């Protein structure tokens, strides 16, 4: 996720690897997965 | 972790129908005696833990003879141990 | 080759070359180059200027310069040369080509070419876009 | 980040982690500070905010950044996991997936027939349709909301007698409507946003000039699938106290619509003025026969369609029924219970009818079949309007096709005689598509805007029942016609010659093998008066045919550069 | 213990011409119906692999090297047929005389088969099921075909023989045969005859990844009926000894040694 909101180019990585972000329906129903924790 | 090998021998007798085992040499606790006519299959059971598992050796003892002068008729006077063909395993 | 360069820029590359020209030899050092080929707008990073004297000491001259120009414009030339030669070719300039259209019109380019060796040509591939024939002549 | 750490170290520092505390428990030191969370609603959630947000940060300046680019990412995101799945929808069942199909709909509101910068969330919104058509509904009242702009939409057709309502706001309401069909909640005041509507179109057809898009006049009908003022008196207004078996629903119109249907099949209608109301509200009459089994009015069932095709049967011009013909797609949904049995004249009115449009196909193709006198300008006459009866073929072919998938079994059993006029006359495409009609193959926009694509491929179905009631025996002399069709024996020409032919010869193996069921299931005739004809019908129709399934079914490194 | 599959023997294994036979199911199990290769091994599920194609319509599936969605489950009667035409190399299924689409809409999908050594009919069966088999060796028991079959060129697999099809069958009941030299892992040996150690036979495996095994309950081939050193004691005797060596690596906790 992470910078979401900040390079508002539109030539930018994000609208390049856009498709990289649907890259992610590999994980079935692993919602439940585990906790939440971060830094 | 046993590094040596456990050998097992076994013992039938014809003439009684008496089976007995000896492991290393020591004669186990245990005995069979069976019916007069009645057969049998020398047979091993294992579930294999090693690359290398068994060998079903086919010898003799210090003053018996081996089980290959006891199935064919035409060597039954033939003391030294022997491996035809016929003789192969089964799963 | 030096052939793909007009007259006219190569007088432009001659000027820009001249006007810091260091004792009338011809004779310039690494760290100038830099500043007199990004003078006249071409501004590239510092990979290409060092890879420029391994091609070719400290002594440089206007025939090395001129070649190096050359060889780096020529490729652009060359990968762009494929999309606007092919702008006669169809009607519109999109891309689109009826394959009726070229029976008779591909066969009179100049190159004597009949209609046996289109036949043979289209026939190892509706309406064919640019880069089909792209892929389908570069090969 | 430890999240992102091997096995190896989320195996065994975890254990150096996890035993730690277990210490602490030791003498009473407790230090404090599988449930489904799901990260997919933590995805929602993670959207909730972005959607608590959204209206909240743009909306407060849009309606009066750098976080106008979320949206441009997001929003492309979520159209492929929402149709990556499609399948959330059988175990974990959560509410809070319908909770953002809501929170979104009223942050696509705002102009909902206008908006700006991309129309793709309707379409990112169709995709999350799909999701959707105990508690199951809640704090929502999107019906009750629905019922707000559509009313005065009403309202729009007088105001001409709202302009992206009808198309944007439109499109998720056909398409949640029409993608119900499995699960049903109710109808807690749908009924009545929908007669405010219905009422409302069932007469939005008689302003002229402006009479706006047909495609949701096709939304009634697809909407038709809840339950039960025209004459809605004890439905409507006087029923604001508090739903059995109130004998009472579409019967306002259950014999009036069927006699006015009758009167209008009776009258030529062979105009756009004509239907009018019912091309736009009649393909919904169809609807009705969901809740009422499959037709316990049979015969209304039986004529409804009959009447229709004799709407049909009127036969456009030119252009006419040009975008009047997208609602056949109902019309294969009306031959479910078909229980046409009778046909017999309906028979004939799908096989005159076609015989006069094969005579017309005939008038056409012979006109230009005999018109070689060297001009192009027959192309206008000859050709071009060949299109014009190839798009009305492609029409009555489409709802005959489900019609022989039903009449095939009871038809190819007992005996024939019936289907058999239809397969003598089933020689369309043979005397066209197959006799070298470049003009009738040329299809060109029938063939792309309107291979393998009926003309022919309706007569694979009924090709079977028609050498079904060929030869019971000996066959043979129909390879030696299909040789001599082959060798180019005109049609006739060749009848006479198979007439000279000796005899039928059968007398070895197969017979008892095939003709044997067939001297037990035939019990009809046996004389010289079949000769040909019976013979020569599959003969060179199925000659054609083969041929469609025959064969029918340089430059160096160098030279290469310089051509580009 | 599982299936008890049914085929025919293989000397009517077809290879040109066009053959149909039809099923007659009762209950609404799970029942395998299709052809087969004659090498058709038990022990497996037919289906899985390349030697028997196959339809399930339980789950409306066909089965030849995995699973495939086709076709609907079954009702009640479950009257099915088994197109073959080997001209075209195509294989078809008739559910109540009509045909069953594919996905998009096609002739079921199967097409490009190799003649091989021909095909047989094959059927399976699941528990507490019956079926209830038609080769066609009769014309009027066979209950639809008519709209299938005549108008297309087709005859029934048994048509026209004077005594019915015999047919085999798994029997569960397991029995001793001798090790295929081919076993994937499985290696057996004759040693050698040299002076110091007597003729033995050894085992190998493939001790690693892919698959594992269990208990390999082996036997020797041959018997030894009852009865009804010095050279004196030696030709006298009726005692005699045989020997295995357990080696290292291997625990005499899941070793049994004996005889049977």
């Amino acid at each position: 996720g992470v910078t979401s909101e900040e390079e508002l180019h539109l030539t930018r990585k994000l609208f390049w690897g856009i498709f990289d972000s649907l890259a992610h329906k590999k994980y079935d129903q692993e919602l439940y997965r585990m906790a939440m924790p971060c830094l | 972790i046993s590094h040596t090998d456990l050998v097992i021998g076994c013992l039938v007798d014809l003439a009684t129908g008496l089976m007995t085992f000896t492991a290393n040499g020591k004669e186990s606790n245990t005995f069979f005696q069976v019916e007069p006519n009645t057969k049998l299959f020398p047979a091993v059971f294992v579930l294999p833990t090693h690359q290398n598992v068994i060998q079903f050796e086919l010898g003799k003892q210090k003053n018996i003879m081996p089980l290959s002068a006891a199935m064919f008729l035409s060597e039954r006077k033939n003391p030294a141990p022997q491996c035809p063909p016929r003789l192969e395993v089964q799963m | 080759m030096a052939d793909q360069l007009t007259e006219e820029q190569i007088a432009e590359f001659k000027e820009a070359f001249s006007l810091f020209d260091k004792d009338g030899d011809g004779t310039i050092t690494t760290k100038a180059l830099g500043t007199v080929m990004r003078s006249l707008g071409q501004n590239p990073t510092e990979a290409e200027l060092q890879d420029m004297i391994n091609e070719v000491n400290g002594t440089i001259d206007f025939p090395a310069f001129l070649t190096m120009m050359a060889r780096k414009m020529k490729d652009t030339d060359s990968e762009e040369e494929i999309r606007e030669a092919f702008r006669v070719f169809d009607k519109d300039g999109n891309g689109y080509i009826s394959a009726a259209a070229l029976r008779h019109v591909m066969t009179n380019l100049g190159e004597k070419l009949t209609d046996e060796e289109v036949d043979e040509m289209i026939r190892e591939a509706g309406q064919v876009n640019y880069e089909a024939f792209v892929q389908m002549m570069t090969a | 980040p430890y999240d992102t750490l091997t096995a190896k170290e989320k195996a065994r520092d975890r254990e150096k982690a996890q035993e730690l505390l277990k210490f602490l428990q030791m003498n009473g030191y407790a230090v404090t500070r599988l449930d489904t969370s799901s990260i997919e609603k933590r995805f929602a959630f993670g959207f909730l905010q972005q959607l608590l947000r959204w209206m909240d940060i743009s909306q407060e300046f849009i309606a009066h950044i750098k976080f106008f680019a979320k949206i441009l990412l997001p929003l492309i995101n979520q159209y492929f996991t929402n149709h990556c799945l499609y399948f959330l929808s059988t175990p974990a069942k959560v509410l809070g997936s319908g909770g953002h199909a809501s929170n979104k709909e009223k942050e696509m509101i705002t102009s909902l027939f206008c908006k700006l910068a991309a129309l793709v969330r309707h379409r990112v919104s169709l995709f999350g349709t799909d999701a959707p058509a105990v508690a199951l509904l809640p704090v929502l009242t999107t019906l009750f909301q629905h019922i707000a702009q559509h009313q005065f939409g009403d309202d729009v057709i007088l105001d001409d007698v709202c302009s992206i309502y009808s198309l944007g706001t439109t499109k998720n309401t056909y398409v949640e409507k029409l993608r119900p069909a499995l699960g049903e909640c109710l109808a807690r005041l749908a009924a009545a946003m929908p007669v405010a509507f219905l009422e409302p179109q069932l007469n939005e057809y008689n302003a002229c000039s402006v009479y706006t898009t047909k495609s949701p006049r096709e939304r009634a009908i697809l909407g038709l699938p809840n339950s039960v003022p025209d004459i809605p008196v004890l439905d409507r207004l006087m029923a604001d106290i508090g739903a059995r078996y109130t004998e009472m629903p579409h019967v306002i119109e259950i014999t009036l619509p069927m006699l006015c249907s009758y009167l209008p099949r009776w009258w030529e209608r062979g105009p756009e003025a004509p239907p009018p109301a019912l091309p736009a509200g009649a393909p919904p009459p169809c609807t009705a026969v969901t809740s009422d089994h499959l037709n316990s009015l049979l015969g209304n069932i039986l004529r409804i369609i009959v009447n229709n095709l004799g709407i049909d049967e009127a036969t456009w011009m030119k252009r006419l029924a040009v975008f009047a013909q997208p609602i056949v797609s109902r019309a294969r949904p009306e031959l479910l219970h078909s229980h046409f049995i009778p046909t017999i004249g309906r028979l004939r009115k799908r096989a005159g009818k076609v015989v006069a449009e094969e005579e017309q196909l005939r008038l056409e193709a012979k006109a230009e079949a005999e018109e070689g006198e060297l001009l192009v300008r027959d192309e206008f006459s000859v050709l071009c309007r060949d299109l014009y009866a190839l798009y009305p073929l492609l029409i009555r072919y489409v709802d005959n096709n489900r019609a022989h998938w039903l009449t095939e079994p009871n038809a190819n059993a007992e005996e024939l005689f019936r289907m058999v006029g239809e397969i003598f006359i089933y020689w369309s495409k043979s005397h066209n598509f197959k006799r070298e009609e470049q003009n009738f193959v040329v299809q060109n926009e029938i063939n792309n805007m309107s291979v393998a694509t009926l003309k022919k491929m309706l007569p694979i179905g009924l090709n079977m029942c028609a050498p079904t009631d060929q030869d019971l025996i000996m066959l043979a002399k129909t390879r030696y016609a299909l040789k001599d069709t082959d060798e180019e024996v005109r049609e006739f020409l060749q009848n006479n010659l198979h007439l000279q032919g000796k005899v039928e010869g059968s007398p070895s193996l197969r017979w008892q093998m095939a003709l044997y069921r067939g001297l037990p299931g035939r019990e009809e005739d046996a004389d010289d008066p079949e000769k040909i004809v019976r013979r020569v019908q599959e003969v060179s129709a199925v000659l054609y045919h083969l041929e469609q399934t025959e064969h029918p079914y340089l430059l160096s490194k160098q030279r290469r550069r310089a051509v580009v | 213990d599982r299936v008890r599959i049914f085929r025919a023997e293989k000397s009517y294994t077809v290879q040109s011409g066009r053959w149909y036979f039809e099923f007659e199911a009762v209950t609404t199990g799970e029942m395998r119906v299709g052809w087969a290769r004659p090498e058709l091994r038990p022990d497996v599920e037919l289906g899985a692999d390349e030697l028997a194609y196959v339809f399930n319509g339980h789950r409306g599936q066909r089965w030849h090297l995995g699973s495939e969605p086709f076709g609907r489950p079954w009702q009640s009667g479950d009257v099915v047929g088994c197109m073959i035409d080997l001209t075209e190399n195509t294989i078809i299924f008739t559910l109540n005389g009509e045909v069953l689409m594919s996905d998009s809409g096609s002739e079921t999908a199967f097409r490009e088969i190799e003649i091989g050594d021909g095909f047989l009919p094959v059927c399976s069966l699941g528990p507490g099921q019956v079926g209830h088999l038609n080769l066609g060796q009769d014309v009027s028991s066979l209950r639809f075909f008519a709209i299938c079959g005549l108008q297309e060129g087709f005859e029934p697999f048994a048509i026209n023989m004077q005594r019915p099809v015999t047919t085999w069958f798994s029997k569960s009941l397991p029995q001793f045969e001798p090790v295929p030299p081919e076993h994937p892992h499985y290696e057996v040996a004759r040693m050698d005859g040299t002076v110091d150690t007597p003729p033995c036979l050894r085992l190998a495996h493939r001790t690693w990844g892919s698959q594992n095994s269990l208990v390999e309950m082996l036997f020797l081939r041959l018997s030894l009926p009852v009865q009804f050193d010095d050279p004196e004691i030696i030709l006298n005797t009726t005692t005699y000894y045989y020997s295995v060596r357990v080696f290292a690596g291997q625990e005499p906790s899941c070793v049994w040694v004996g005889w049977v």
